[PDB]
C-alpha cells in the first residue's frame, strides 16, 4: 500500500535480500511475496553485473562498513546524477549492495556477523530519501512493482 | 576511475531489466 515507501519496509527488503545472497534468510514464513519477486529479479541483475563489471569490481576494496557507505553513495550519486528513476534502477541498487556484501565477506577488516543489517541500512536510506517519492506514485512496491515483475 | 565505469555499467543494466518488463 501507500506506506510500503516508508523505511521500515524498505529495510526490510534491503535486509531481506542481504540475507538471500548471504544465505540466511529469516525463518518461519520467511520473506513477503514483494521480496520473493525482488529477489529472482536483482540476483539475475547481480550475475550480469558482476560479469560485465568483473575488471572494474577487482579495483575496489570493500575493507569497512564505512569505505561500503562511501563506494555504494559514490555510484548511486552517479548512476542517479540525470534525475530519472524507474524500476530497473532501483532494481540495480539492490543487486548493487549484493555485490558490496560479498565483497565485505572477503575483504572486511574487522567481520561482524551484524554487518548485513548496517549495509541494508544505507541503502534504505538512500532508496527512501532519493526515490520514495516515485516509488510512491507509481503504486508502490505491491502495486507498482509487484504488478509489473510477477511472473506472467 | 572505476566508480564511474560501475555506475555506467548499472544504468545499463537497468535500461536491460527496463526493456523486459514494459
Amino acid at each position: 500500500g501507500m506506506t510500503d515507501c516508508e523505511f521500515g519496509y524498505i529495510y526490510r527488503l534491503a535486509q531481506d535480500y542481504l540475507q538471500c545472497v548471504l544465505q540466511i534468510p529469516q525463518p518461519g514464513s520467511g520473506p513477503s511475496k514483494t521480496s520473493r519477486v525482488l529477489q529472482n529479479v536483482a540476483f539475475s541483475v547481480q550475475k550480469e553485473v558482476e560479469k560485465n563489471l568483473k575488471s572494474c569490481l577487482d579495483n575496489v576494496n570493500v575493507v569497512s562498513v564505512d569505505t561500503a557507505r562511501t563506494l555504494f553513495n559514490q555510484v548511486m550519486e552517479k548512476e542517479f546524477e540525470d534525475g530519472i528513476i524507474n524500476w530497473g534502477r532501483i532494481v540495480t541498487i539492490f543487486a548493487f549492495e549484493g555485490i558490496l556484501i560479498k565483497k565485505l565477506l572477503r575483504q572486511q577488516i574487522a567481520p561482524d556477523v551484524d554487518t548485513y543489517k548496517e549495509i541494508s541500512y544505507f541503502v534504505a536510506e538512500f532508496i527512501m530519501n532519493n526515490t520514495g517519492e516515485w516509488i510512491r506514485q507509481n503504486g508502490g512496491w505491491e502495486n507498482g512493482f509487484v504488478k509489473k515483475f510477477e511472473p506472467k | 576511475q572505476w566508480v564511474r565505469e560501475i555506475a555506467a555499467g548499472l544504468r545499463r543494466a537497468a535500461d536491460d531489466v527496463n526493456a523486459q518488463v514494459e
